């Protein structure tokens, strides 16, 4: 909703949707991290935190994105730094200006250090 | 101070303290020290291997927070020389959770940034428990830049608890003098090296651990939190902080085929802290190798290669 | 606030982490409602890129 | 609220004011208010040449005092549009002493950087009246370090009694941040325009002025010391500040013979303050008229005169 409030109309192309979480670290909490995963991804209907749709502005290209912070405290997970590389990216290539909305409560502990 | 678990090993050295005393203390006595001395330190030396081989993750952390270490400026008096402390960030205080400094490694010349818990009370207060408020971090990046312009490779060492969780931390931009940090450091052209000495992570801590190469000691945890802060958060307690650290993924092994960490530099027996100058010299000779193998890239090759090292970060 | 709380045993400064505060303390640039959001950014990259400002 | 020299000027508004009540104040009052109207208008208008034409360097700086005047804001209000305040030093506070934004002029962007002394008591102690301590010049530089990236051209007005003399101001590095200030904008590759709008001078107002052009009123006057303080340490009395100041050279034309300054913009009769509006056209076409045969020169270009220009600097 954010980013078609921001953007145009039907200028709207997503980014890094084919990223989805890969947990490696199977964290085993109260909860199981896939647990939370999949959870989360099903009740938010997102894959990750992190949204990226490039798109236009008063006919002017740009790139936007924003956290969906119901997505596990909208952690910035593995996929969430690769769709924000993904974006920034895209705007090198395409001369475009990036913007980013933020909407996080910290990094995704489950993921430890990564 | 030893640990709760290093108990035999403390009592043995009890007796073998007062052997001193023994051999000039009163009434004549000089019994034959050398004796008892070489049996007991025998006896010492086999107990504490039968006590640091059975030492897992909670432990670990225990160990990296033994409150008798050698900290930055211990490794940097045991490992370099003509050292000189540059104190200040030019805006609003020089901070003691942050020790910097320009000094030579055997001959070459390097810049040393790393933190400093403190010995005792007094000097753990005094420097915030190595704790940096903002304006540590602007110094650091203050000399990061110094060092990049003079054609000088970066030594950092990180032994942090982590960024103040205060008033006056957050009202000066904590998070961003942090980002900034870390955005510079990521285009130095000079190389940069950074081992994990003690306890270090908390995001803070990678402030100043942006580097072409990683290294951490054997027992150095290295967590996006706090075990007991996982603990809180997760587990909904505090006492269950070992099932934290054994989840997490704290220890260097477990880090190491994280890909995360390039090296990690073996301890002297019971910790570095028994031997702190094998400890620098195994240091210094890590830092050495690294350097070595790194020079031999150009500075844009060498930017290229770091980049490129950041892009592996994460699964995806 | 939990964690600054515990750790400085005391009372937070009214408006803590706030960006009616954060604005007050340097660290923020502008405050902005979000109404207005799409026309100020389009405004402001708008004269940034350079390119013609946008029409109402 | 007009000075003591302008007196003459004041009663005959006094008159003038009591003509809108007459109008339809009481008792079917409704005189030929036309008629007293122009008289008195000609009247006032006849009489301020008779005040403002004997006027030199001591009053010049009343003038550039008075209490009645467009501060920065007012210039950004009559001569630009789609204006943009950004607030904040990244460090540890936003400045009330100092504006900054980024706005249109004739369609085209630019950058405005400049001090606001506040109009009445509120908005005066609320700014500091103009005294910026350092954080606000950190902000100024981040600023022109900004619109040097995105080839946008800088537009400065320069309105300050001075960098507060304060323990705050002292503490935070004033000193080092004028001098960072004065060495960034040195180097930007951008042209740079400053006027001299309102009082400003004392070193800190140069912490915004060193441009490709330099700018100022008929009764502005740039001082590297306040009249007021070149009697007193000199003089060794405060009274004798007019003779500091015919000594010094502080008003434009004065300056202008120096080469320091490359324009004189001419002011609406009795001071600005009675016409703000001539006052912002004639800034903003001597403005346009500065940036026009500027932008031919490249960017190379612009820096290496700028260079040169400032070499020209003291007669040696
Ligand atoms: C060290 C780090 O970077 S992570 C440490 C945690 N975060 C912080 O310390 C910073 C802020 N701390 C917080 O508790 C919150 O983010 C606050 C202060 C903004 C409060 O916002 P709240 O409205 O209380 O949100 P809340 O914390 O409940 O977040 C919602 C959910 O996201 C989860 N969540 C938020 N951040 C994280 C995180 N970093 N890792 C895992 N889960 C998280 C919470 O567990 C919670 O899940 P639940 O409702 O199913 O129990």
């Amino acid at each position: 909703n954010r980013l078609h409030s921001l953007l145009d109309e039907g200028s709207l192309v997503e980014l890094g949707s084919e990223l989805e979480p890969k947990d490696v670290l199977k964290f085993r909490d109260s909860k199981k991290y896939k647990d939370r995963l999949a959870s989360a991804q099903k009740e938010t209907g997102e894959k990750d935190a992190l949204v990226v749709m490039k798109g236009t502005l008063y006919g002017m290209p740009v790139v936007a994105a924003a956290f969906e912070f119901a997505f596990m405290g909208g952690s910035m997970g593995s996929v969430v730094g690769a769709r924000f590389v993904r974006a920034v990216e895209q705007a090198l290539e395409d001369n475009c200006p990036l913007i980013c909305f933020s909407a996080s409560g910290g990094a995704r502990m489950q993921e430890a250090l990564m | 101070n030893f640990l709760d678990f290093e108990q035999p090993i403390a009592e043995l050295e009890a007796k073998i303290d007062s052997l001193t005393a023994v051999s000039r203390q009163d009434e004549k006595l000089d019994i034959n020290i050398d004796e008892e001395v070489h049996r007991l330190r025998e006896k010492s030396v086999e107990l504490t291997r039968k006590i640091f081989a059975d030492l897992g993750a909670w432990q670990i952390a225990q160990l990296a927070r033994h409150p008798q270490r050698p900290y930055t400026l211990d490794y940097v008096r045991l490992a370099f020389d003509e050292f000189d402390e540059l104190a200040g960030d030019r805006a609003y205080a020089d901070d003691k959770a942050i020790v910097g400094g320009i000094a030579r490694l055997d001959g070459r010349p390097v810049m040393i940034i790393g933190h400093q818990k403190g010995r005792e009370t007094k000097e753990k207060i005094r420097r915030n428990f190595g704790m940096p408020a903002p304006e540590g971090y602007r110094k650091a990046l203050r000399l990061m830049q110094m060092a990049e312009r003079f054609k000088m490779p970066i030594i950092t060492f990180i032994d942090t608890p982590g960024a103040y969780p205060g008033v006056g931390a957050e009202e000066r931009g904590q998070s961003e003098a942090i980002a900034r940090n870390l955005r510079e450091m990521s285009r130095l052209g000079v190389p940069v090296v950074c081992t994990v000495i003690g306890e270090g992570g908390s995001g803070g801590a990678l402030a100043i651990g942006v580097g072409d190469k990683v290294n951490m000691l054997q027992y150095s945890t290295y967590s996006v939190i706090s075990p007991e802060g996982c603990a809180s958060i997760l587990w909904k307690s505090a006492d269950k902080a070992p099932l934290a650290a054994e989840a997490m993924g704290i220890i260097a092994p477990r880090l190491k085929e994280l890909k995360l960490i390039d090296s990690i530099i073996p301890e002297p027996l019971g910790g570095a802290h028994r031997n702190p100058e094998a400890m620098a010299a195994s240091l210094k000779a890590q830092l050495l190798a690294d350097l070595a193998d790194l020079d031999v890239l150009s500075t844009e090759d060498l930017k290229n290669r770091r980049y490129q090292r950041l892009m592996s970060y994460g699964y995806a | 606030p939990r964690v600054i709380e515990q750790t400085v045993r005391e009372k937070l400064p009214p408006g803590f982490q706030r960006s009616e505060f954060l604005i007050e303390k340097g660290a923020i640039d502008m405050i902005v409602r979000r109404p207005e959001m799409r026309l100020k950014l389009a405004s402001i990259l708008a004269k940034l890129m350079n390119l013609p400002a946008p029409n109402p």
